[PDB]
């Protein structure tokens, strides 16, 4: 266990079945959007 | 969703209207044009003379 650990192998395995088979993804400005005043230019 | 390019693409699409409406009036003018040209152009009279003339000044100006 300890000899995997250090090799990486629990962490490898645990992305796989954590990450590389989810069905979702892999992974903040204040400022007005385009979206807010979108009618306007309408 | 909306976006700079979209806004672009309204404003373009409003404009282009305009360009529509002017080739329309060229094409028309050029129209006239062409009803003055092939149709016998006698000077005969000096008043059809000025009368074809000052049309002719128009529409260009135009």
């Amino acid at each position: 266990v300890l000899k995997l650990s250090e090799q990486g192998v629990l962490d490898k395995l645990k992305s796989k079945w954590w990450y590389d088979k989810g069905e979702c993804g892999s992974k903040k400005t204040s400022a007005l959007s385009l979206s807010n005043v979108a009618g306007v230019f309408y | 969703a909306f976006t700079f390019a979209a806004f672009c693409y309204m404003l373009t699409l409003v404009l282009c209207a305009s360009l529509i409406f002017f080739v329309i009036w060229h094409i028309i003018a050029f129209d006239e044009l062409r009803t003055d040209f092939k149709n016998p152009i006698d000077q005969g009279n000096p008043a059809r003379a000025r009368e074809r003339l000052k049309n002719i000044e128009r529409i260009c100006c135009l």
